[PDB]
DNA sequence: ACAGGATGTATATATGTGACACGTGCCTGGAGACTAGGGAGTAATCCCCTTGGCGGTTAAAACGCGGGGGACAGCGCGTACGTGCGTTTAAGCGGTGCTAGAGCTGTCTACGACCAATTGAGCGGCCTCGGCACCGGGATTCTCCAGGAT
DNA sequence: ATCCTGGAGAATCCCGGTGCCGAGGCCGCTCAATTGGTCGTAGACAGCTCTAGCACCGCTTAAACGCACGTACGCGCTGTCCCCCGCGTTTTAACCGCCAAGGGGATTACTCCCTAGTCTCCAGGCACGTGTCACATATATACATCCTGT
């Protein structure tokens, strides 16, 4: 059969989904965490659809920037592969305390 | 009975016609125009209090508003609004 | 009798191995003249009578004379296997294909079974509501339609629903609505009903709306009148005496101790302390430990001990169980959630009781082979599970002798057909409904409403309600001879079938 | 004749000085201050939009949708830097791979 | 007939956001390959972020004497952080 | 004739006195203390008056006021920024 | 008979008022949010200066200098996120050597 | 002209010395004097807006003050 | 005689750069490069000997804290010894463009 | 591995000295009291909008397997960085002299808020048709392959 | 060991019909934009000043600069083996469809109590002169730390 590599198949999925311009992530899950988060500061909170849009906007956004500033380190330090010292890397530089 | 909410959307209409008469606009770009427009608007005004209020002014003339614009918009687009800004209070007031 | 019969005969050639009866052989005929003036019709009888067997019969007619053109069937799914069973066994020499399953399955069903243009041997299609709305865009809308008929209609209730929409982009010629309960929960849905089956006869809903004490009167008679020719109607007791008549009692047991201080952990929100506010106290009012135990995060099922006799009419119901099991009868349970389904399972796998559940999680093959085994003589089933929106609609469970409804859903016409699945044609014995529900909460608003909405559909003590039933009073519910005992009890109510609620201000 | 009119601009003058007058950033506004804004906003939305409709005519479509606005505002350099933390809704990045990459 | 036990309790929602999830995240980033821990750590990174925006947002809300979460409050949070949304800003 | 500063130069040298007597503070260390004191009034009065202009409310009252401390003071600090000027508002309208 | 002695703060409210009515933050000041704004300051500032207190009574010096200052702001959490982005002058910077750097 | 050089190679290695930095390399100091000069050239730039703005010919430290607050970066203790 | 190996002596620098807390410029030539950024933008301004110590106190801090994030690059990257393309990818992720 | 010497660094003491803190005149800002009005607190409606679950289905998610491409451990090198010393050059401190420019004070003076009437611009709603989304298909391009030449 | 060329297959791009829903044009109107007058206060401007910024000359000595080195570190190649990736399978959860209930957003009439604005007053706070005690500097001194040979 037609095995393609490892390089041709990423390669295509990323310019897939860097022309697609749509929402990555599923909205019931990221809405129970948003709930569940809220729920976590004060009970009884209501969401509006509209919010909760654009607060999954954000964080794809936000996530997205995460990924090419760790795709970044990683390829300072001569790596392909994204590791979790380059996200803390970059999260240290960002300013962005845990 | 409801509120009227006052956007740009006729007049983004309108200076999208007169630079491009063929070309169209959706809603979202619309929206996303009106809130563009509507944030500059926010950081210039917010800009010319702060540099009123740091020269002890109560007032906010044409120069208040020209140092904002030159404070928040970089480089050419500063030079530009700025061009356009005095071109446009130079027919005001003479007209 | 003959008359009828010979009339069958030369009416509908092709319908052989089953008689009309006489209601049924005047439905049909109906039916007949609604499509020589070419005026849509919907047809409405009561969950007992035969709906499917009239249409049946209009449909072989229809294939028999003229010519044979394609014929649509929408349906719930767990209906359309009975259909297709009943136009095997009602109607030989008709095909008919069941459009289901899998994009690939249905595709090469389709391009195997039915061909792009019209053919003599072309089986009438029958679909399910999601697989036809679906698929009315992609592929049905190639092929046309000279009769369609959505059994269910109620599913057709709301003007704005996306089904209407799937079913305009369609093209058919003429409809053929089968609701057991065609008029439902406020006013002017059946409108939307009537605006499908007839759309130059009721265009906007303000008209309906100004369609609408004297004058009240004046104006039901009116729409009752105007409703005539279009909808016809027939009830269980009046046309036939051949099936026993069914007795509904609403059994209220008192809230336990534990449900208690559970509602008043509710009402001074202290619950998740111990350890919106109107599903939390349904929860409350059914099996408050599976709340409890979800709230509190174990794995494992309560004790089968604790479960019954911690919270709920558990008690109760297992009182009815033992005494339905000295009857030696069938029974059948409809519940509105699965997790109440789920603890009544668990439970009886407790005890060893052989039940069958048929939810929206079963599959249609799952579902009819339960059906079947249920509708079986040698099975010991007596306990059978099912759900009030898929396993409570078009499905016949005549070898149960009774059915127990522990919860009451909103809309009243959903419980109605729910508890006439069992009181069917061919049922020898006299049927029962108890009805639970907790004394003294808010499942008696929910009946309350219940009945409000019951009002206007006819139209076209409470301390000892309060009380819990004894064992002597249970004694005197558990006979059947009075089918073939007052009008108010202890602990229990009997509603009057014909008119009357829990509120009759209300309901006048 | 309205002001904007008067001043040759086609953002409307007596609204912003309504806006600049309810906001209350100061006591008084002069005269010119209005119309002085209303030419930077009209200058800065030609700009954008000029840079969306090209964009859109680079993608063949005649409505401009804002993945053409945001394609715009990220390839010029100057309203890049003045919306660079600005994040667009319905709109993706900017289509780019790194040459280690490939 | 299974034996039973309340079963699927729910997986956390922070485990909501999949690794397919997260991986079509890192190819619109531009990323190639992913290592194990770097999906648990993104999960992270989303749950600190969202933790502070909603904080935000629930004190504007609060603010208001509201009940909802609307969409203003949350675009006025996300201005406050620095990322500033247009689409859905009204 | 000149133009005398206003600064909360004697106020912090007594909350200085009232947490450590025995500790002094130098001048550079009172200016930045000043200074510091001064950009947290003119945040916290910026994002009253935000907060007032969204709700459409032309006062600013004491809930605004712990709304913005809620915002730009992070945990800890603000949850106890909140008890001490509920404390001093209970005791001013108390007395 | 003045505010500050009164809602028993040390910090000013007349001219807390005043700087508010000036600023024209709002068109209508309320009665309780001056003292409010003097409570929150006044609490700011006791923990600031306590802290830095505490870090020149660990150095040994009976007055408080900016590195004191920087110091007792770097070590604090709270006061660090508070106080990220500023700069003192003359405070130099936290002391701290990573322990790959450090010869093992 | 060459005010740039007047950032000296032993000034630059104070800096990341007192940054941390162990080994600095021998094109460090060019870069480092570009970047300089950058954030200078902001900063000076913001502050001769705001100075002209309140029509002088001297730049205030209250001038630059409230430059490096707009970019970000606010100093306490020269502010006054 | 004494020859100190290179790792001591940086480590007693930077122990005595960090524990001094003062300014490291001169502070003459970077009021030169003040006073020609200045009159490249607008000429005949002259400049206060304060708001001329707070920009130097300023840009000592900016250039710590860039050192600061390129030993972070650096240390990422298992190399002692800052590069170029650490201060580069530093500026890249700080969000400070040229 | 341990003894010992050169270097840098921690430590106790004497004597400036210039910056911190305290006493004082006063003045401009803080404080007391009355008033009129507009912003704010509050009861009642309602109807758009949010919550919970069922039915199902289907594309997305998930478990398992083979291998191959990338992360990582180890070694030789030779080149760029660091350390110490003679030297020089420009930073810094001192002292004076000059003047462009920051800031305050008096005097109008042209310019902006307010309010009464109003009448034309834009926001609200129902077509309505054309730019755009989904689809079957032939054609083109990219890539994986085991071969083929040398 | 390359080094070009060969073909089947999965992926991708261009073209044709379509219908459908979101973009675009029309209209009664109503609330905000505009015009005419007035005023008292913010602002433009002429002038005295003094004080702080700019330029220069002389001694100096700390800091900067150039050079010899040798040694520690960035960097290229190699073996690997283990972790990520490509794909058949399945199963499980997103969602769109549907439904009654009801908590909750917005509005309008009202009123009332909280606050703006003004005259008067006097005490807290800031400017200026000043003596001293904490801290900076120099020198001796014991002691911790680093580099090498036995
Ligand atoms: N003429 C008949 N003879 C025997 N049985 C009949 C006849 N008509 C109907 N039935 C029975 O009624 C049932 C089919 O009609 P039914 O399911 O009640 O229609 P619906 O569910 O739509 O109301 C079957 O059980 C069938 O045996
Ligand atoms: F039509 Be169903 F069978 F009731």
């Amino acid at each position: 059969p037609h095995r393609f590599r490892p390089g041709t198949v990423a390669l295509r999925e990323i310019r897939k989904y860097q022309k697609s311009t749509e929402l990555l992530i599923r909205k019931l899950p990221f809405q129970r965490l948003v709930r569940e988060i809220a729920q976590d500061f004060k009970t009884d909170l209501r969401f509006q659809s509209s919010a909760v849009a654009a607060l999954q906007e954000a964080a794809e956004a936000y996530l997205v920037g995460l990924f090419e500033d760790t795709n970044l380190c990683a390829i300072h330090a001569k790596r392909v592969t994204i590791m979790p010292k380059d996200i803390q890397l970059a999260r240290r530089i960002r300013g962005e305390r845990a | 009975s409801k509120k009227n909410v006052e956007t740009y959307k006729i007049y983004i209409f309108k200076v999208l016609k007169q630079v491009h008469p063929d070309i169209g606009i959706s809603s979202k770009a619309m929206g996303i125009m009106n809130s563009f427009i509507n944030d500059i608007f926010e950081k210039l005004a917010g800009e010319s209090s702060k540099l009123a209020r740091y020269n002890k002014k109560p007032t906010i003339t044409s120069r208040e508003i020209q140092t904002a614009v030159r404070l928040v918009l970089p480089g050419e687009l500063a030079k530009h609004a700025v061009s356009e800004g005095t071109k446009a209070v130079t027919k005001f007031t003479s007209s | 009798e003959e008359t009828v019969i010979k009339l069958q005969n030369e009416l509908c050639p092709l319908l052989t191995g089953g008689q009309l009866k006489s209601y049924q052989l005047k439905g049909v005929k109906w039916l007949i003249s609604l499509w020589q003036n070419g005026l849509n019709g919907i047809l409405a009888d009561q969950m007992g009578l035969g709906k499917t067997i009239q249409t049946i019969g209009f449909l072989s007619h229809l294939k028999g004379n003229g010519l044979d053109g394609p014929y649509l069937v929408i349906a719930p799914l767990s209906t359309l296997s009975n259909w297709f069973n009943e136009i095997a066994r009602f109607t030989p020499s008709i095909n008919a294909i069941i459009y289901h399953g899998d994009k690939n399955q249905r595709d090469e069903l389709r391009r195997k079974h039915m061909p792009k243009t019209v053919g003599p041997k072309f089986p009438i299609v029958i679909t399910s509501y999601e697989v036809a709305m679906n698929d009315a865009k992609r592929i049905l809308r190639h092929y046309p339609w000279k009769y369609v008929v959505i059994d269910e209609g109620h599913r057709l209730k709301n003007h704005k629903c996306k089904l209407l929409r799937e079913l305009k982009h369609l093209k058919m010629d003429n409809k053929l609505l089968l609701t057991g309960t065609p008029l439902q929960n406020n006013l002017s849905e059946l409108w939307s009903l009537l605006n499908f089956i007839l759309p130059d006869i009721f265009t906007s809903h303000d008209e309906f709306e100004s369609w609408f004490e004297k004058r009240r009167a004046q104006v039901v008679s009116k729409l009752h009148g105007i409703l005539r020719p279009f909808i016809l109607r027939r009830m269980k007791c009046d046309v036939e005496l051949s099936l026993p008549r069914k007795k509904e009692i609403i059994m209220y047991a008192t809230m336990t101790d534990h449900q208690k201080k559970f509602q008043e952990h509710l009402v001074n929100n202290t619950l998740e302390a111990h350890l919106n506010l109107v599903i939390q106290l349904r929860k409350n009012c059914n099996h408050p430990d599976l709340l409890q135990g979800q709230i509190d995060g174990s794995y494992l099922y309560p004790p089968v001990e604790e479960i019954v006799g911690q919270c709920g009419k558990f008690r109760l119901l297992e009182r009815l169980l033992v005494r339905l099991f000295a009857n030696n009868h069938k029974v059948l349970i409809f519940s509105q959630w699965t997790k109440l389904l789920d603890i009544m399972d668990y439970y009886f796998s407790e005890k060893g009781f052989e039940v069958c559940r048929i939810d929206g999680s079963v599959k249609l093959d799952e579902r009819r082979r339960q059906i079947k085994d249920f509708s079986d003589e040698k099975s010991s089933c007596s306990i059978f599970l099912l759900s009030t929106r898929a396993g409570g609609l078009g499905i016949n469970l005549t070898a149960a002798d009774t059915c127990i409804l522990y919860d009451s859903d909103w809309n009243p016409q959903m419980d109605l057909q729910a508890m006439d699945r069992c009181h069917r044609i061919g049922q020898t014995k006299p049927v029962h409904v108890y009805r639970l529900s907790t004394a003294q909460s808010i499942e008696t608003r929910v009946l309350k409403r219940a009945y409000s909405k019951l009002k206007l559909e006819h139209v076209v003590e409470d301390k000892l309600i309060q009380t819990d039933i004894s064992d002597a009073d249970l004694d005197r519910l558990l006979d059947r001879s009075d089918l073939t005992f007052p009008v108010k009890g202890p602990g229990w109510e009997v509603v009057l079938p014909s008119s009357g609620g829990m509120l009759s201000s209300l309901n006048s | 004749v309205s002001k904007s009119m008067k001043a040759g601009l086609q953002f409307p003058v007596g609204r912003i000085t309504r806006f600049l007058k309810k906001g209350r950033y100061a006591q008084r506004l002069g005269g010119g201050a209005p119309v002085y804004m209303a030419a930077v906003l009209e200058y800065l939305a030609a700009e954008v939009l000029e840079l969306a409709g090209n964009a859109a005519r680079d993608n063949k479509k005649s409505r401009i949708i804002p993945r053409h606005l945001l394609l715009a505002i990220r390839n010029d350099e100057e309203l890049g830097k003045l919306l660079s933390g600005v994040t667009i809704a319905h709109g993706g990045v900017l289509p780019n791979i790194n040459s280690v990459l490939l | 007939g299974g034996a039973k036990r309340h079963r699927k309790v729910l997986r956390d929602n922070i485990q909501g956001i999949t690794k397919p999830a997260i991986r079509r995240l890192a190819r619109r980033g531009g990323v190639k390959r992913i290592s194990g821990l770097i999906y648990e750590e993104t999960r992270g990174v989303l749950k600190i972020f969202l933790e502070n925006v909603i904080r935000d947002a629930v004190t504007y809300t609060e603010h208001a004497r509201r009940k909802t979460v609307t969409a203003m409050d949350v675009v006025y949070a996300l201005k406050r952080q620095g990322r500033t949304l247009y689409g859905f800003g009204g």
